[PDB]
């Protein structure tokens, strides 16, 4: 990952 | 990892009941930082495409008081049912309400919960595969070109490269209209604790990129999270 959101995080 | 499904990721960061925890503040500046952009800056128009949606809908909330239609997108077909989950009002859907009635109080409290829940969920009609490397990033499906793109916490994370990054804010491009808005929010990471090197530090390196890749930027706001509005040259 937050606030990356998946599936990059 | 730390959480496995996308419904376990949004019940760890987004359920908005700390005020004080990390995932709020940095939800409170996200959220303060579009109801900027699309309800007091005034960008708006017919249609916004929204790019990395993930299973999340707080990006969306100011903006469709703005489009008249939303288009969400993401390049992970798990993540896009659980956001329908949430819009066709299927079982179990994950509650944003605690996020939807924040963005009401910023928004003046002209309207309670529902009534903005439900302006999302007609604002919104097509739930589409979005790959931000392809000339096509939508593919083959056909869309009118958009007055807004508009992508808040991807961009960087889906691109190693400076060189992957532009393509991807040129590929973008191909979505929009000429003098179309697009709106990036994102983060520049800090050295602190890094492992490896990263795209920039670096204000100046993302508007030159922004640049180059065929836009006019009206305007860069730092909030390291940054806003940036631009228009298609």
């Amino acid at each position: 990952g937050f606030p990356y959101k998946p599936x990059f995080c | 990892l730390s959480h496995f499904n996308p419904r376990d990721y949004l019940e760890k960061y987004y359920k908005f009941g700390s005020r004080h925890s990390a995932e709020s503040q940095i939800l409170k500046h996200l959220l303060k930082n579009l109801f900027k952009i699309f309800c007091l800056d005034g960008v708006k128009g017919d249609l916004l495409i929204d790019i990395g949606s993930g299973p999340t809908i707080y990006q969306l909330l100011s903006a469709c008081e703005s489009f008249k239609e939303i288009v969400v997108t993401d390049y992970s077909d798990q993540n896009l049912q659980e956001l329908e989950k949430w819009l066709k009002k299927e079982p179990a859907a994950f509650d944003w309400s605690p996020v939807v009635t924040y963005v009401c109080d910023l928004e003046g409290n002209r309207v309670k919960g529902p009534e903005k829940e439900e302006k999302l969920r007609q604002a919104v009609k097509q739930v589409l595969k979005c790959d931000v490397t392809q000339s096509q990033p939508l593919g083959a499906v056909p869309l009118p070109p958009a007055d807004c793109v508009l992508s808040t916490l991807c961009l960087d994370a889906a691109c190693p490269d400076l060189p992957t990054y532009c393509r991807a804010l040129r590929n973008l491009g191909s979505l929009l209209k000429p003098g179309g808005f697009l709106v990036i929010m994102d983060a520049l990471k800090s050295s602190y604790y890094m492992i490896g090197e990263q795209k920039f530090s670096g204000r100046e390196a993302v508007e030159a990129a922004v640049k180059e890749a065929g836009y006019t930027i009206e305007w860069f706001e730092v909030i390291g999270l940054f806003s940036l509005v631009a228009r298609k040259l």
